RNA sequence: GUGGUAAAGGAUGUGGCGCCGCGAAGACAGCCAGGAGGUUGGCUUAGAAGCAGCCAUCCUUUAAAGAGUGCGUAAUAGCU
């Protein structure tokens, strides 16, 4: 385990530096009277002074776990030595404290997750490969300790899954699938080809949280306005001094509905509201999935020239491209055996990419 | 709720029935005038009284709400009214008691009953609880 | 013969701190020579042990500072008994912990020389009191007596 | 200019009856002095010093001063 320990130094140790250079510019900021006279700007300074609370604590406490155990560590199978292993188990779950800082800081890490697998290039064989995901994901959530809620399932011709998704039930789902979408690559013999040969495959992945409505919010009063005037058309010396038109025109988004179908304006305003309702629900519909569009944004890739992670069952190896990262067990990989790689690899690079650009062009 | 279909309207004679004592509580509201409380209009103060002291007492609520609401829909004469429009309401008297609040401060019961006073159609007062019993 | 300015209290760790805020602000904006400031400081905790000292501070006219030091607060004493480091969330329907009337009374000695207090017997009451409205409850045997 | 024709609801308009408490061992008002100590009550909160929100009922100097009325500062002190 000394390897994982240095390797949580080393995160802890970058954050040093940085945050130690940056209170020092924050801390004197916040002597002055002046800095204060300023409310919503001490504010900020007072949130920046904040963070010192959980850098401090993470070199501190790190620091002398590190060399306390080098010491009465290095050789005896007995007494002393097997004295200090356990004073570290007490810092192994104190490990435990630095890993939720570090991807519990998503915007709904913490709920649970929507997962969905949709093959690509590699027609009858990159399906099964969705499938062999399927399975594997879904074996995962098992261990991590997850109830799995298969929302869609649809099997191809030949081998079986055109697509799929699934509902990862727990918590901290969507923080620890974040990290997997993207495209995979899958090379082997393909088990339908006549020859045999190794075959490049692609399946997609992806995944996201839970959400409200806002529908009937918008009818209130204040914000449509309604016109009334005479109709248009038929109806004689009624139609003449009997305005039955209604408009009902909502002014936040300026659109709007008429109506002078029937003789009662009561009927008219009636009907033009529930036209009115249903546009305006269409555009704040679409409103909606034209977020989820600019989540296409945040990541929508083509279908196999990218990849994410390679899985070759002939030299056996997987390789997530994100990380440079290796393995050569992707039986156990396709599996579950996902925390060690997630957490570390897929964390770090997602947390430490978005962070640092953050905090340097962003 | 169980009963059957619509009611005739009636009228509000004296208020002989319409009222009553202070039963549990320490404190109350009394109706001075006759009228139909509604539905509403009770949940009104209800609410009200219970968002004046967060986490508070007990709110006994002595008025009950069974006389159907008959209305028409902006028409003319066939039929009577399918009705029931604001619902449901109670034949409140002169005298009847409404609410009662208790576990309580006075300074509390007097804000909260007066607050809710402001949401009946009607003149009313606070009782404190005198005596007189049986 | 004493050149004061103005009363600045602070809560701290006895033998142990920095500039670090709320203490920044304080005698940042209003200046410190904490070279032979926090000399006498390290002194005046030098057999001294570790607490929640209120230091009675009292800026001078040479923009200095009366460093009175006192005893720590009465919530300090208190989880001095049950181990912790807070006070109950709400003093009534919980009760974190269940101390004696008697624990409380030499460690109220600890709190007589600088409390205006005159016998430990009202001094009882005080911490007893405080106890109370902190979520924490006692034991008590001798009390009054009499007839 | 009520009378010469409106409602919830409001207010030191004015008159009359009634109950309660204070005062010549000096009341109400105004006005001079303190108005305090552990305390900075405990809990949360970036902060929460009678004084955001949550929980609540100590004693000491005294003839007197609330774990606190309202303002106010980022939080104080402040004035009350
Ligand atoms: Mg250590
Ligand atoms: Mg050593
Ligand atoms: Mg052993
Ligand atoms: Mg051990
Ligand atoms: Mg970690
Ligand atoms: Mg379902
Ligand atoms: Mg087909
Ligand atoms: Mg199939
Ligand atoms: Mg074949
Ligand atoms: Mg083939
Ligand atoms: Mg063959
Ligand atoms: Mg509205
Ligand atoms: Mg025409
Ligand atoms: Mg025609
Ligand atoms: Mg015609
Ligand atoms: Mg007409
Ligand atoms: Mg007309
Ligand atoms: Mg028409
Ligand atoms: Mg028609
Ligand atoms: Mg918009
Ligand atoms: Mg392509
Ligand atoms: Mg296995
Ligand atoms: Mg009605
Ligand atoms: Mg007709
Ligand atoms: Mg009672
Ligand atoms: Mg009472
Ligand atoms: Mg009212
Ligand atoms: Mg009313
Ligand atoms: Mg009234
Ligand atoms: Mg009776
Ligand atoms: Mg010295
Ligand atoms: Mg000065
Ligand atoms: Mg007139
Ligand atoms: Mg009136
Ligand atoms: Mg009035
Ligand atoms: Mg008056
Ligand atoms: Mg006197
Ligand atoms: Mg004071
Ligand atoms: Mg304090
Ligand atoms: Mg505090
Ligand atoms: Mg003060
Ligand atoms: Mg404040
Ligand atoms: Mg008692
Ligand atoms: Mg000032
Ligand atoms: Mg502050
Ligand atoms: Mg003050």
């Amino acid at each position: 385990n000394a390897s994982r320990n240095a390797w949580k130094a080393s995160g802890g140790i970058f954050d040093i530096p940085q945050k130690e250079t940056r209170l020092k510019e924050l801390e004197r900021r916040l002597e002055d009277p002046s800095l204060w006279n300023d409310p919503e700007a001490a504010r900020k300074v007072s949130q920046e002074a904040a963070r010192l609370r959980r850098t401090v604590d993470t070199f501190r406490s790190l620091e002398s776990d590190l060399q306390g155990l080098l010491e009465l560590m290095e050789e005896l199978p007995a007494e002393e030595r097997e004295a200090l292993k356990p004073e570290l188990e007490e810092a192994a779950k104190k490990l435990d404290e630095l890993y939720h800082q570090t991807l519990l800081n998503f915007p709904h890490a913490e709920k649970n997750a929507i997962l969905t697998i949709q093959p690509g290039a590699g027609g009858t064989e990159a399906c099964d490969w969705a499938e062999m995901l399927l399975r594997m994901y879904t074996r995962f959530a098992e261990r991590q300790g997850f109830q799995v809620e298969v929302v869609d399932l649809t099997p191809g011709p030949e081998a079986g899954i055109d697509y799929a998704q699934i509902l990862v039930k727990g918590e901290n789902a969507y923080g620890l699938l974040s990290p997997e979408a993207g495209v995979h690559r899958l090379v082997r013999p393909s088990p339908f080809d006549a020859s045999g040969r190794r075959h490049t495959s692609f399946a997609g992945v992806e995944v996201i949280p839970e959400v409200d409505e806002e529908v009937e919010v918008v009818l209130k009063p204040e914000e449509l306005r309604i016109d009334v005037m005479r109709a248009s058309g038929p109806g004689g010396q009624g139609v003449n001094t009997t305005d039955s038109a209604v408009r009902v025109v909502h002014l936040p988004t300026g659109i709007t509905v008429t109506c002078q179908t029937t003789r009662s304006q009561i009927k008219n305003k009636e009907l033009a509201l529930k036209i009115l309702k249903a546009r305006l629900y269409e555009l704040e519909r679409k409103k909606r999935e034209e977020e989820l569009k600019a989540l296409r944004g945040e990541v929508r890739p083509i279908e196999w020239g990218s990849q994410i992670r390679s899985y070759v069952l002939d030299k056996n190896y997987v390789k997530d491209h994100r990380t440079g990262l290796m393995r050569h067990d992707p039986e156990n990989v396709l599996d579950g055996d996902l925390m060690d790689l997630i957490w570390a690899g897929l964390e770090w690079k997602a947390g430490r990419r978005q962070g640092t650009e953050e905090v340097e062009a962003e | 709720r169980m009963k059957y279909r619509k009611q005739q309207r009636g009228r509000l004679k004296g208020a002989t029935k319409g009222g009553d004592y202070v039963a549990f509580g320490d404190f109350g509201l009394v109706a001075l005038e006759p009228a139909w409380i509604t539905a509403q209009q009770i949940e009104a103060a209800r609410v009200a009284m219970v968002r004046h002291f967060r986490r508070g007492g007990k709110i006994f609520i002595r008025i009950f709400p069974d006389k159907p609401y008959t209305k028409k829909p902006l028409e003319v004469r066939m039929g009577k009214g399918k009705g029931n429009v604001e619902g449901y309401v109670a034949v409140v008297k002169p005298g009847r008691v409404m609410f009662e609040v208790a576990g309580v401060t006075e300074e509390q019961a007097m804000e909260a009953l007066r607050i809710a006073g402001h949401k009946l159609p009607i003149k009313t007062k606070i009782v404190r609880r005198d005596a007189y019993d049986e | 013969m004493k050149k004061v300015v103005a009363v600045v209290k602070l809560q701290l760790p006895a033998g142990k701190a920095t500039p670090a805020p709320p203490v920044g602000p304080a005698l940042g904006q209003h200046g410190a020579n904490i070279m032979e400031f926090v000399k006498a400081f390290n002194a005046a905790t030098a057999n001294m042990g570790d607490a929640i000292v209120p230091v009675e501070i009292t800026i001078y006219a040479d923009r200095s500072f009366t460093f009175v030091t006192k005893t720590p607060p009465a919530s300090y004493l208190i989880r001095k008994a049950a181990g912790l480091e807070k006070g109950a969330h709400k003093p009534g329907r919980e009760k974190v912990g269940r101390i004696t009337w008697e624990q409380v009374l030499e460690i109220a000695k600890q709190k007589m020389p600088d409390l205006n207090t005159t016998d430990l017997e009202a001094a009882a009451r005080m911490i007893a009191g405080s106890a109370r409205s902190m979520g924490v409850e006692v034991v008590g045997a001798p009390e009054v007596k009499d007839a």
